[PDB]
C-alpha cells in the first residue's frame, strides 16, 4: 500500500501546515492588540 | 570490438577474391571466403 | 527604539501616537541596530496598514545594511497586501538592488511566493541577472520552487523571462535544460503549450494536431532528459514526434546510406 | 533483467545518441536546409 | 521494514494534529478573554 499511504500522510501534512498557518495569524493578532504597559 | 570485425571483413575479403588477379590456391581462397562470410554477417548486427 | 517596536508588530494606534506627539522625521526615517527603519519592520512581518500609515506620514524607502529594501523584506515573506500598497506609492522603487545585486521579484522567486512573483511581475517589474549570474527564473528552479516555476509559464511575459540567461555559465544554462535538471513536470507543463488538438473528435477525416518544437532545439533538450533519466518527457507525444521529424529529416537518410555502403559488400559476397 | 528495468530509456537514449553524433558531422546549411520547427498530424 | 514503519509514520502525525488543534482552541480562547485597550 506504499504506493499511496504515502500520499494520504502528504494530504494529512498538508492540512496539519495549513492549520498551523491559520494559527501563526492569531498569535500576531494577539501582539497587535494586547495591552503592553510596564515593558517598554 | 567494431574496428577488429571491420578490419578482419577487409583484410580477407580481398583473399577470397584475389583470383581476379594473382594465382591462389582454391584452399586459400575458401578459408578466407569461410572467415569473411562469417564475419560480414556478425559485423552486420553491429548496423 | 519605541515605533520599530511598534511598527514590527502592526499595533498601528501605538504608531498614530508616535508619529502624533513627535513632528520630527529622524524618527521616522531613524536607522535601526541592523541598519533598517520603521517602514522595513512594518514590511518584512507583513503589517499592510501600518506600512501604508508610515508612507501616509512620509517615510523615505532607504536601505539595509545588507542593502535591502522595503519591498524586499515584503517579497522575502510573500505579503502581498504591503507590496501592493508599496508598489501604489511608488512603482519606481521597483527595479532597486541590494548589496549582493537581487532585486525584489529574486527574493520572491527564491522563497516561492507565487501570487508575489505574479504581482511583481505583472506590475512589470525589470527582470535581471543578479552578480552571481542569475535570474529569477533560476532562483525558483535551484530551489525547486514548482508553483512559482508554474505561475512564470503561465505569465503574459515568459518568452521574455527566457531569454534572459549567461551564456557563459555551466551553473545558469537555458532554463529550459535547468527545469529538466529540477522540475520534469513543470517542463511536462511547459511542452502542453507544444500541443494544440483544432478539431475536438478523433473520428473525423479534417481532425488534426500540431506540434511545435521551440523549447526542444537551442538535441541539447533530450540530452539534458536522457541525463537526468526523465523516461516521461521522452515518451511526451512532443519529444516523440520531435525525433520522429529528426528521423524524417536526416536520420534514416544517413542510416540507409551507411548501411547501404556495408550491403555493397555483404551481398555480392553471399 | 538489469537492460530490461531501464529498456525503455534505453531504447530513446541510442536513437538521440544517434541523432546528435549526426547533427555534429552534417554541415550547419544542411541542418537549416532539412530540419522543422513545427509539423502536424492526422490520426 | 517500511511495510509498517510508514503506519508509526501515520500515527505520529496523527497525534500531532490533535495536538495543534487543542492549542489552536486555546489561542482563540485568549482573544476571546484577552483584556483589549489603546489597540482596539
Amino acid at each position: 500500500s506504499l504506493e499511496m499511504e504515502i500520499l494520504k500522510q502528504k494530504y494529512r501534512l498538508k492540512d496539519l501546515t495549513f492549520l498551523l498557518e491559520k494559527q501563526h495569524e492569531l498569535i500576531k493578532l494577539i501582539i497587535q492588540k494586547m495591552e503592553i504597559i510596564s515593558e517598554t | 570490438i567494431s574496428n577488429v570485425l571491420e578490419w578482419i571483413i577487409y583484410t580477407t575479403g580481398i583473399i577470397f577474391v584475389l583470383p581476379l588477379f594473382v594465382e591462389i590456391p582454391a584452399h586459400l581462397q575458401w578459408q578466407c571466403g569461410a572467415i569473411a562470410v562469417y564475419f560480414y554477417w556478425m559485423n552486420f548486427l553491429l548496423y | 527604539s519605541p515605533l520599530h517596536f511598534a511598527a514590527s508588530y502592526g499595533r498601528i494606534n501605538t504608531c498614530q501616537r508616535l508619529l502624533q506627539d513627535i513632528s520630527d522625521t529622524r524618527l521616522l526615517n531613524e536607522g535601526d541596530l541592523h541598519g533598517m527603519t520603521p517602514l522595513h519592520l512594518a514590511a518584512k512581518n507583513g503589517h499592510d496598514k501600518v506600512v501604508q500609515l508610515l508612507l501616509k506620514k512620509g517615510a523615505l524607502f532607504l536601505s539595509d545594511h545588507n542593502g535591502w529594501t522595503a519591498l524586499h523584506h515584503a517579497s522575502m515573506g510573500g505579503y502581498t497586501q504591503t507590496m501592493k500598497v508599496i508598489l501604489d506609492t511608488n512603482l519606481k522603487c521597483t527595479d532597486r538592488l541590494d548589496e549582493d545585486g537581487n532585486t525584489a521579484l529574486h527574493f520572491a522567486a527564491r522563497e516561492g511566493h507565487a501570487k508575489a512573483v505574479a504581482l511583481l511581475l505583472s506590475h512589470n517589474a525589470d527582470i535581471v541577472l543578479n552578480k552571481q549570474q542569475a535570474s529569477f527564473l533560476h532562483l525558483a528552479l535551484h530551489n525547486k520552487r514548482k508553483e512559482v516555476v508554474l505561475t512564470i509559464i503561465r505569465s503574459k511575459r515568459w518568452d521574455e523571462c527566457l531569454k534572459i540567461f549567461s551564456h557563459n555559465s555551466p551553473g545558469n544554462k537555458c532554463p529550459i535544460t535547468e527545469m529538466i535538471e529540477y522540475l520534469p513536470e513543470c517542463m511536462k507543463v511547459l511542452l502542453d503549450f507544444c500541443m494544440l488538438h483544432s478539431t475536438e473528435d478523433k473520428s473525423c477525416r479534417d481532425y488534426y494536431i500540431e506540434y511545435n518544437f521551440k523549447y526542444l532545439q537551442c538535441l541539447t533538450a533530450l540530452n539534458a532528459m536522457v541525463q537526468n533519466n526523465r523516461i516521461e518527457l521522452l515518451n511526451h507525444p512532443v519529444c516523440k514526434e520531435y525525433l520522429l521529424m529528426k528521423w524524417l529529416a536526416y536520420g534514416f537518410r544517413a542510416h540507409m546510406m551507411n548501411l547501404g555502403s556495408y550491403c555493397l559488400g555483404l551481398i555480392p559476397m553471399t | 533483467a538489469d537492460v530490461q528495468k531501464h529498456a525503455s530509456l534505453k531504447r530513446i537514449a541510442m536513437q538521440v545518441e544517434l541523432h546528435t553524433s549526426l547533427e555534429k558531422k552534417l554541415p550547419l546549411w544542411f541542418l537549416r536546409k532539412v530540419d522543422q520547427k513545427s509539423t502536424i498530424v492526422y490520426p
